[PDB]
RNA sequence: GUGAAAUUCUUGGACCGGCGCAAGACGGACCAGAGCGAAAGCAUUUGCCAAGAAUGUUUUCAUUAAUCAAGAACGAAAGUCGGAGGUUCGAAGACGAUCAGAUACCGUCGUAGUUCCGACCAUAAACGAUGCCGACCGGCGAUGCGGCGGCGUUAUUCCCAUGACCCGCCGGGCAGCUUCCGGGAAACCAAAGUCUUUGGGUUCCGGGGGGAGUAUGGUUGCAAAGCUGAAACUUAAAGGAAUUGACGG
């Protein structure tokens, strides 16, 4: 009770932290083991007011700090990790904010379980956007 | 001029010539 | 080797050559005599048999046709027939 | 105005008897008020959990779905729902200069559970192997796949969901593929990469109780 | 840094070392005194730079040959290093490892059937090539 | 003037090769022509691997790897310095560059 | 979402997360200078139907062959017509950006199209910018198929086949490295070699650059266009391969 479980000191409570780090944003999202219920979702957009640093490591660590204090306030100790890129037909590698957010989560008084990749990997995707001649910059 | 675009220009000119010839 | 003796090729290179590419054509196949196990008579079988052979007494199969050379069933003794 | 975590309550999720460890963890849900029912909301929750966390000294690259069917008090009893190899494992098994063979069967369990079984296998280069690529011919792949289909449907169609799960904990089927396919082409990287459920036998509660107990 | 000798001082020293070898020595000051008369160096700074390089190469050639060549030094090098002079030649083995293929090669040569050489069991496996491709 | 004997692609007994897409600009490139780069990376970088290991509940946990195969059009590969222009003789070299492992 | 933004969606819960459902696409990683097919082209499993090269052949016919005007079959993509289906992407178009201007490159939306069946069109840098059949002329290590041999390892079993490797040989392929065979203007090519020491057989085809693949005639097509195809006139060069320098956002 009191915004927390009745777990003993010897046992730790396990959550699931989806880190959807794409380009131009970074989502850190803590849920239960099934993922049905969500505790807190913080993203770099609500921590930098520049519209350019949404995927910045400076904003990513701040977002991870907020979900860390919220998890500790809710009495959550151990936390699995599910790293996710944009996926689909689009880019399959995680954005810049993934490493800073993960480092912040470890150092801000949290425990780490298993790390897994939940990137959407198609067997063979649809027509990816851009044209056959690519994005001419 | 690019050779492909010159080809397209000759196509448009040919369509104009055909239309005027049919008109007469 | 500017002076390879094409007149008298040695037997090991002659066997090494392709069948049609030798100095005189010689077929690689031969004729063998096969003994039907549990029988008494001797049958003639091609080395590169294309059809299944069954000697009259040996009601079981003798050779199984395959790609190059027929498979002799177990217990069949074979011997060449005059080159 | 208030955070809804004030009214959320915490329940303990339990495990089938196939594993020596019974406590996956803890879930939370809102309380029972009017139209919403806490028990109903907790029905059908899928808990992706490791087999290593559910066992003492087994492998760590396995995950299980473990959908929940019933709740009694503070405990949420849970039955088998599916198995999946982790993305890191399967990606690190996919190598070059070899042949990957994939098969899928659909089997109705004697209990009544319809299951789809994806099994994967990879060819082997030998210890004295000098050729760079160790490939398999198409007919050999067809023979390996067809033999793979039938020695994994015969292991599940003749047993209930209890025996199926506890025998895929060490994957005796996968080792059976390895030891049987060596007469055609050697394989080492053979694992049942995924099993998923398709139908369930009408939600008999008596089967769930003996699943967690006798 | 920046004490690298130039090709002018190097080549001049190389010629005078080969031409006047027994006159020179291991002492720098003697080297600069002899170089005053054995060569015409207009500058004193170039003179003792040459003498320094001569002293350095005299230390190098007293313990081993260098790019420069001396006719007497070549004769001394061949006069020394005659041999390790072992009591017995390194190739007079009482027993000799011999493959069966080489043994029958000697038999066809007709120089086989000698007591010194012995036949060994040939290797089995026939694997001698490196695994092809990366790793 | 033919620059390369293979025309910059591995198409010898074929007539058509299925196209793929550049991972930087989404450009349709023949599959045999694009630069394929398979990368195995740490999930947690070296600056934070020790932090994660100390925070791990498990006593002995190994971080998983990223296995993504990257396809680059030659324009994007050159701009990213995945490949570099070589001399007339050095183009004939087909061995991969050393891994600098020692 | 971008270099930065903005159009645009958002307190109706947008995004994210979990559970299901539907739709139409699409067949990754395995996937390789690997395979097949006349090319175009072809990559989820299983089944059916015919077809095919090569290998093996002491089988059969006995010159039945090669190239081929006229003619015919197939022929990427885009395009057209009819009907289904319209997920994604996306000509046109609109909007927001950038810019001196921006009818664009960048972002949002999106029609025709992209998908399947049927009927057209007959064109691609349809490229190996390289006709087919045949003979000869260096070496080496691999790879795919078939066959033939051999120390051995492995699979099962009690022995062989038979699979998986190892060492070799033959023939047909895709190729690769090297070479003062030779050739070529060279780049380079074991063919683009066996060419003034010029003749193996045979189709197509070029004659300085433009005008011009245009005009006209004929023919095909629903159309877009396809095939055939000039002339007047204009010009001293247009080009090819290599070398040096200069410059490169
Ligand atoms: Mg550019
Ligand atoms: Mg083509
Ligand atoms: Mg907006
Ligand atoms: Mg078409
Ligand atoms: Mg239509
Ligand atoms: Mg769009
Ligand atoms: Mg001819
Ligand atoms: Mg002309
Ligand atoms: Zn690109």
């Amino acid at each position: 009770i009191s915004l927390g479980p009745q777990v003993a000191e010897g046992e730790n409570v396990f959550g699931v932290c989806h880190i959807f780090a794409s380009f131009n944003d970074t989502f850190v999202h803590v849920t239960d083991l099934s993922g049905k219920e969500t505790i807190c979702r913080v993203t770099g957009g609500m921590k930098v007011k520049a519209d350019r640093d949404e995927s910045s490591p400076y904003a990513a660590m701040l977002a991870a700090q907020d979900v860390a204090q919220r998890c500790k306030e809710l009495g959550i100790t151990a936390l699995h990790i599910k790293l996710r890129a944009t996926g689909g037909n689009r880019t399959k590698t995680p954005g810049p904010g993934a490493q800073s957010a993960l480092r912040a989560l470890a150092r801000s008084g949290m425990k780490i379980g298993r790390i897994e990749d939940v990137t959407p990997i198609p067997s063979d995707s649809t027509r990816r956007k851009g044209g056959r001649r690519g994005r001419r910059l | 001029m690019r050779a492909k675009w010159r080809k397209k220009r000759m196509r448009r000119l040919k369509r104009k010539r055909r239309k005027m010839r049919q008109r007469s | 080797p500017l002076a390879k003796d094409l007149l008298h090729p040695s037997p090991e290179e002659e066997k090494r050559k392709h069948k049609k590419k030798r100095l005189v054509q010689s077929p690689n196949s031969y004729f063998m005599d096969v003994k039907c196990p549990g029988c008494y008579k001797i049958t003639t079988v091609f080395s590169h048999a294309q059809t299944v052979v069954l000697c009259v007494g040996c009601s079981t199969v003798l050779c199984q046709p395959t790609g190059g050379k027929a498979r002799l069933t177990e217990g069949c003794s074979f011997r060449r027939k005059q080159h | 105005v208030v955070d809804p975590f004030s009214k959320k309550d915490w329940y303990d999720v339990k495990a089938p008897a196939m594993f020596n460890i019974r406590n996956i963890g803890k879930t939370l849900v809102t309380r029972t008020q009017g139209t919403k029912i806490a028990s109903d909301g907790l029905k059908g929750r899928v808990f992706e959990v490791s087999l290593a966390d559910l066992q003492n000294d087994e492998v760590a690259f396995r995950k299980f779905k473990l959908i929940t069917e019933d709740v009694q008090g503070k405990n949420c009893l849970t039955n088998f729902h599916g198995m999946d190899l982790t993305r890191d494992k399967m990606c690190s098994m996919v190598k070059k200069w070899q042949t990957m063979i994939e098969a899928h069967v659909d089997v109705k369990t004697t209990d009544g559970y319809l299951l789809r079984l994806f099994c994967v296998g990879f060819t082997k280069k030998r210890n004295n192997q000098i050729r760079k690529t160790s490939y398999a011919q198409h007919q050999q792949v067809r023979q390996i796949r067809k033999k793979m289909m039938e020695i994994m449907t015969r292991e599940v169609q003749t047993n209930d969901l209890k025996e199926v799960v506890n025998k895929l904990i060490p994957d005796s089927i996968g080792k059976d593929i390895e030891k049987a396919c060596q007469s055609i082409y050697p394989l080492h990287d053979v694992f049942v990469r995924k099993v998923k459920m398709l139908k369930k036998p009408k939600f008999e509660l008596g089967k769930l109780m003996e699943l967690h107990g006798e | 840094m920046g004490r690298v000798r130039t090709k002018t001082v190097k080549k001049a020293a190389r010629v005078i070392i080969e031409k006047y070898y027994t006159r020179l020595g291991n002492d720098f000051h003697t080297n600069k005194r002899v170089c005053e008369e054995i060569a015409i160096i207009p500058s004193k700074k170039l003179r003792n730079k040459i003498a320094g390089y001569v002293t350095h190469l005299m230390k190098r050639i007293q313990r081993g040959p260098v790019r420069g060549i001396s006719i007497k030094l070549q004769e001394e090098e061949r006069e020394r290093r005659d041999n390790y002079v072992p009591e017995v030649s390194a190739l007079d083995q009482e027993i000799i490892e011999v493959d069966p293929d080489t043994k029958e090669m000697l038999k066809l040569l007709d120089f086989g059937s000698l007591s010194n050489l012995q036949v060994t069991q040939p290797t089995v496996g026939m694997n001698f090539k490196t695994p092809r491709g990366p790793v | 003037t033919k620059k390369r004997r293979n025309n910059g692609r591995a198409k010898k007994g074929r007539g058509h090769v299925q196209p793929i897409r550049c991972t930087n600009c989404a450009r349709c490139v023949p599959k045999d022509k694009a630069i394929k780069k398979f990368v195995i990376r740490n999930i947690v970088e070296a600056a934070a691997v020790r932090d994660i290991s100390e925070a791990s509940v498990f006593d002995a946990y190994v971080l998983p790897k990223l296995y993504v195969k990257l396809h680059y059009c030659v324009s994007c590969a050159i701009h990213s310095k995945v490949v570099r222009n070589r001399s007339r003789e050095a183009r004939k070299d087909r061995t991969p560059p050393p891994r600098f492992r020692p």
